């Protein structure tokens, strides 16, 4: 079995921009202010028209006024402007609001909407769970008096995903989102997301790539070249999966018969028996080390512990966050809440078990589904049927939630806030519709 | 544990594997979780003789069960 | 006027606002805040 090298490079997009001049001045705009990927489009189309990495650069060019090539895949057109590109969206929520105004101005150019006053269409907004009130007042300002929108509603994107795959709007189910930055589990009763009962995990996927960067830097402190963070996401999306059970795998993960198929080695770009030594197997894998070869100094022997970086979702204690994992949150929700006791499930809990939806940008990792169903049947009573659902693209389904609420008109009128209600009630006002945030108090 | 429904024997196998890191060192024998169903039912046949019965219920000193 | 305010500072003065509201309320359990929806620590070792 000869060693194969793996290259870590990402090429550039030669065709960044496209738009259509014709538009409907009555059809609203569906938007998704995603951390990893901004998604845009109309109402009538089933899939989102514009997907963009939600990033901008202020490219400075001498003799031509130093303000060029702001938002989109044109940042991915050159590696230099890709490196200087600044996503404004911070940990909780975005820091730089006029940067967001640049993004909204760019996409309003890219729907081809000819401007009538500020904006002649309703705007369909996505919003993270349990938003800080100052953040929503800034949202109210930037929408209503900066862009003159007739109507804006905002809610939790995974709740819209839950509505999208169960469009009756009154089903009982459990939704577990794994987003870019945080991940959370929300219980839903009768189509209403009970937000007193939900719990949120401060890990996401940003900290997963950060963890992979830190482990790969500490494993090889004397690595010659430095490896880019985009290459870290390439390495994370390519070679990572979730164990069926973590506890018995890690004893077997450095056994010699395992390393033949487990270990895949990455090549960084450039231009005392070993069977007894477990450091040799950890650092250099199943082939003997060639200490003179310039390939081996640039060889990144990962997949010795490829399981460890996805597994920290189920156990955030390796991530440093003292929060219970997804399994314990499911135990508390399904066996201690909504009238269910250990040994006697209430009917709402059984209906929640019957419909479990997982979604988000971090669900693209293989092996999550079988681990989730096995962990669920670990603690549920025997005979309780468990049905867990996956998307083709779990990240793209919040936009279909936008399209679904845009279709359902009698539900759409309940969610939509108006300019008149905003000016009458002030920015400290949120409609307590079921598919969105609730009041801070009763 | 071990519980037989008919006889009523209670046998303690040991503490669970998920409770192994509460302390770094303690006397509790940590056995893993059983991989099968909790409830297992099977039928057997008991071949006894008459003499097994007569020495069962004629003990000069009792306590054959313990 | 628009300056970059720290996300940690945003969590800080959100906490201050709920603390102010609760201290003027009691002298009213919060239904759903950013702190209350944070997951608790695990109970198993």
């Amino acid at each position: 079995k000869a060693v194969v090298i793996d290259d870590p490079p990402l090429r550039q997009t030669p065709e960044p921009f496209d738009e259509q001049s014709a538009y409907n001045p009555q059809s609203p705009i569906a938007i998704d202010f995603g951390s990893s990927k901004l998604r845009a489009g109309f109402v009538n189309h089933a899939t989102p028209t514009h997907i963009f990495p939600n990033a901008l650069t202020k490219f400075r060019d001498r003799k031509l006024n130093k303000n060029f090539t702001f938002v989109g895949n044109d940042t991915l057109l050159d590696q230099a402007v890709r490196s200087q590109s600044r996503s404004p969206f911070d940990g909780p929520f975005v820091t730089n609001w006029n940067l967001t105004e640049e993004i909204l101005d760019y996409t309003f150019h890219h729907l081809g909407v000819v401007p009538d006053n500020g904006i002649p269409n309703p705007i369909l907004l996505t919003e993270r769970l349990a938003t800080v009130q100052s953040q929503r007042t800034n949202w109210y300002q930037i929408l209503f008096e900066t862009y003159n929108v007739p109507g804006v509603t905002f809610g939790i994107d995974s709740l819209f995903s839950f509505y999208n795959y169960n469009p009756s709007g009154n089903k009982t189910g459990l939704v577990i989102s794994c987003g870019h930055e945080d991940t959370n589990v929300i219980p839903v009763v009768d189509g209403a997301g009970i937000l007193t009962d939900a719990k949120r995990i401060n890990w996401g996927g940003h900290q997963a790539v950060d963890y992979l960067n830190d482990l790969m830097a500490l494993k090889y402190p004397y690595f010659p070249t430095k490896m880019s963070y985009l290459q870290y996401e390439t390495m994370y999306k390519d070679y990572c999966y979730v164990s069926r059970n973590y506890d018995e795998d890690i004893e077997k993960i450095l056994t010699l018969e395992n390393l033949d198929t487990n270990d895949v080695v990455v090549e960084a770009p450039f231009t005392y028996d070993w069977r007894n030594s477990i450091l040799h197997l950890f650092l250099r894998g199943p082939r003997p080390h060639d200490s003179e070869n310039i390939h081996e100094q640039h060889q990144m022997h990962l997949n010795v512990e490829r399981i460890r970086v996805p597994e920290v979702i189920f156990q955030p204690t390796m991530g440093g966050q003292d929060q219970a994992g997804i399994c314990e949150l499911s135990e508390t929700i399904l066996l201690k809440k909504f009238g269910s006791q250990p040994g006697k499930l209430s009917q709402t809990s059984i209906d929640m078990v019957n419909n479990v939806l997982i979604t988000g940008g971090n669900a693209k990792v293989p092996g999550l589904k079988e681990r989730i169903v096995k962990e669920f049947t670990g603690f549920l009573p025997t005979g309780t049927n468990i049905t867990v659902n996956m998307s083709s693209d779990p990240s793209l389904d919040a936009w279909k939630g936008m399209a679904a609420l845009a279709r359902n008109e009698e539900q759409y009128r309940k969610t939509v806030i108006s300019k008149k209600e905003y000016e009458e009630y002030g920015p400290e006002y949120i409609k307590e519709h079921k598919l969105g945030n609730t009041k801070y108090f009763e | 544990i071990y519980i037989e429904a008919n006889t009523g024997a209670v046998k303690r196998v040991g503490r669970s594997d998920a409770y192994a890191t509460e302390f770094d060192l303690e006397t509790e024998e940590y056995v893993p979780l059983p991989k099968g169903e909790v409830h297992k039912k099977k039928e057997i046949v008991q071949d006894v003789t008459l003499h097994d019965l007569d020495v069962a219920n004629a003990r000069p000193q009792g306590g054959q069960d313990v | 006027t628009r300056r970059h305010k720290s996300a940690r500072q945003l969590i800080s003065d959100e906490n201050k606002r709920i603390n102010a509201l609760l201290t003027k309320a009691n002298k009213l359990v919060p239904k759903a805040t950013y702190f209350s929806v944070e997951a608790p620590p695990s109970i198993r070792p």
